[PDB]
């Protein structure tokens, strides 16, 4: 059982109730018991349990409630990535290494389970004490996520979007997962997004996007290497753009990159890590009743 | 029988914060603020104008000079163009006349924010009112004793609750909404799916006032609609997302009802000589009520809602 902490705020845009086990924190997000557990609610929990990499935010469990269907999944106690670094200032170049390694550890195994784009959100970043770990895809970040959201009129931060999101009909979703990962890299480094700066003019931004318009400061000191990868990164042709094995082999990457982070196939991230899907699945079902 | 006597304004209102860092929502009642020429409701018993009570929520965004803007000049903009057309005291139904007037409104104070407009200023100037990227919703309704008229832009909305059932007063002007969608890609624009259908991966609307950088893709042109009233109708509610997103029209109207009701049976309604001056304690009861109802469901915008009783009484 668990006891109430807080409401804090979820990823895209969501709301959760955080509460404690184990002396471990989780994360709660509800759904109206109605029969609103449809069939998508019943895959989409499934789906996310089989995302086992330990940069992922994993699925715990899913507890009945007289109000609710309850999906408890795995908090990170160290909250946004970007607001870390605006009260803790740039990373170095190795504090960046470290995460940058795992995420695109992470968005590769993603993209390995068919999990990708608007599928992974990448604008969302968040942190975890129990390695430092850097956690991307929570719950409710599906295209067609059940999960109730509430964005803002205006994008937050565009400078995720790939040029050719805004410039072509048809694109390579992976391959516009890179350009996010750069822009993950130059926040930790510089401490501010990329294309924008005065803030929130979507012209400019949006300008500086789609020329691939960015500039390291003077104030940030960081090897050739690195320099280098980012503006392999920073392309707006996607055909162009780096890639993410390419990326794996990459000088920069490679240094101080762990053994474990070296993993090829899927199916050993998820032995790595080690509720029944009967489990689950004989609690959506009392969960159809109001 | 309706078109021979004014209807008592009976309305309560709640704007606030929320948990956003700032407030760009705004609002603007006018009761008893213009006459409405008999033959803008009527057709071809009299009384040669309804008085026509002015509601207004502007749900602001990238700042808040525009929402602000509308709450100070859209009434007054409104009450020009009802001036203009009576040039047509010499020369066409009443939904193309209002249609008409509502898009020269919403036209003219888009314009003033641009400064291509002149306004005023503490001797007509052109001056901007703001950046070209901030901008606004606006829900607007009229009501007199006959009729109701709402002329929305953005995602803000009206809806009115006639006998049991909950009907929108407006459409919610969304990118990936049918016509809008076509309107835009057709005209050369592009709506990308980014958090939600957006306009150049930006703007969660496809109308609105202010604006400029995406025009003339997003555009201030409203949609107006001419409702007569009727004896069923219970009660009129606007208000901007920060309600919406949370709760849907028919449970909105069924607990607006009720409190009203409640408050009603548990206090009675007052005189005659108080009502319209003010805000109706029992619509400022549904108003806080819904209010609340939304911060609790999780709803982090600014909230603004305006209730409004179109019964004549309640016993
Ligand atoms: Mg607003
Ligand atoms: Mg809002």
């Amino acid at each position: 059982r668990y006891e109430l902490v807080k409401d804090i705020g979820s990823g895209n845009f969501g709301v959760a109730r955080l509460m404690r086990d184990s002396n471990e924190l989780v994360a709660v997000k509800y759904i109206e018991r109605g029969e609103k557990i449809d069939e998508n609610v019943k895959r989409e929990i499934i789906n996310h349990r089989s995302l086992r990499h330990p940069n992922i935010v994993r699925f715990k469990e899913v507890i009945l409630t007289p109000t609710h269907l309850a999906i408890v999944m795995e908090y990170a106690s160290g909250g946004e990535l970007f607001e870390r670094i605006c009260n803790a200032g740039r990373f170095s170049e190795d504090e960046a290494r470290f995460f940058f390694q795992q995420l695109i550890s992470g968005v590769s195994y993603c993209h390995a389970m068919q999990v990708c784009h608007r599928d992974l959100k990448l604008e969302n970043t968040l942190l975890d004490g129990s390695a430092p770990r850097l956690k991307i895809c929570d719950f409710g970040y599906s295209k067609s996520s059940v999960l109730h959201s509430q964005p803002k009129s205006t994008v937050g931060t565009p400078a995720y979007i790939a040029p050719e999101v805004l410039l072509k009909k048809e694109y390579d979703g992976k391959v516009a997962d890179v350009w996010s990962c750069g822009v993950t890299l130059y926040v930790m480094l510089v401490g501010a997004y990329p294309f924008e700066d005065e803030p929130k003019n979507f012209r400019k931004t949006i300008h500086r996007i789609l020329n691939v318009q960015y500039a390291i400061p003077d104030y940030v000191h960081i090897s050739p290497e690195c320099r280098h990868l980012i503006s392999r990164i920073f392309v707006a042709d996607p055909a162009k753009r780096i890639s993410i094995p390419e990326i794996r082999n990459h000088e920069w990457f490679l240094k101080n990159l762990p053994a474990d982070l070296m993993n090829d196939n899927t199916m050993t991230t998820q032995f790595a890590a080690s509720q029944s899907i009967e489990e689950i699945m004989q609690i959506i079902a009392e969960a159809t009743v109001p | 029988s309706v078109y021979e006597l004014d209807c008592i304004p009976l309305w309560g209102t709640v704007s606030i914060q929320g948990n956003r860092s700032e407030m760009e929502d705004a609002f603007a009642v006018s009761p008893h603020f213009l006459k409405l020429p008999i033959k803008m409701l009527m057709g071809d018993p009299s009384l040669t104008h309804l008085t026509g009570h002015f509601f207004g929520v502007y749900d602001g965004h990238g700042g808040h000079k525009v929402a602000d803007y509308c709450r100070d000049r859209l009434h007054f903009a409104l009450a020009e163009e009802i001036e203009r057309i009576k040039d047509e005291l010499c020369k066409e139904g009443r939904q193309v006349q209002w249609d008409k007037v509502f898009t020269s409104c919403f036209l003219t104070v888009d314009g003033e924010i641009e400064g291509k407009i002149g306004r005023a200023v503490v001797d007509k100037v052109l001056e901007a009112v703001a950046s070209e990227t901030v901008g606004s919703t606006a829900v607007v309704a009229l009501v007199c004793s006959s009729h109701i008229v709402v002329s929305n832009c953005g995602d803000s909305r009206a809806v009115l609750f006639r006998g049991k059932e909950a009907m929108p007063l407006s459409v919610d002007h969304k990118p990936d909404r049918e016509d809008e969608y076509a309107r835009i890609e057709n005209a050369g624009g592009k709506v990308i799916q980014w958090q939600g259908a957006r306009v150049f991966g930006v703007l969660a609307m496809s109308r609105s006032i202010g604006d400029r950088y995406l025009k003339p893709y997003v555009i201030p042109e409203p949609e107006v609609t001419f409702m007569p009233r009727s004896r069923e109708d219970e009660c009129l509610i606007l208000a901007s997302d920060g309600l919406w997103d949370v709760m849907n029209n028919q449970e909105v109207c069924e607990i607006a009802r009720r409190r009203i009701l409640m408050w009603h049976k548990k206090n009675g309604a007052p005189p005659l000589a108080e009502r319209g001056k003010g805000i109706d304690p029992a619509c400022q009861a549904a108003a806080d009520y819904l209010s609340m109802l939304a911060l609790q469901k999780g709803s982090k915008d600014n909230i603004s809602i305006i209730v409004i009783d179109l019964k004549a009484q309640r016993k």
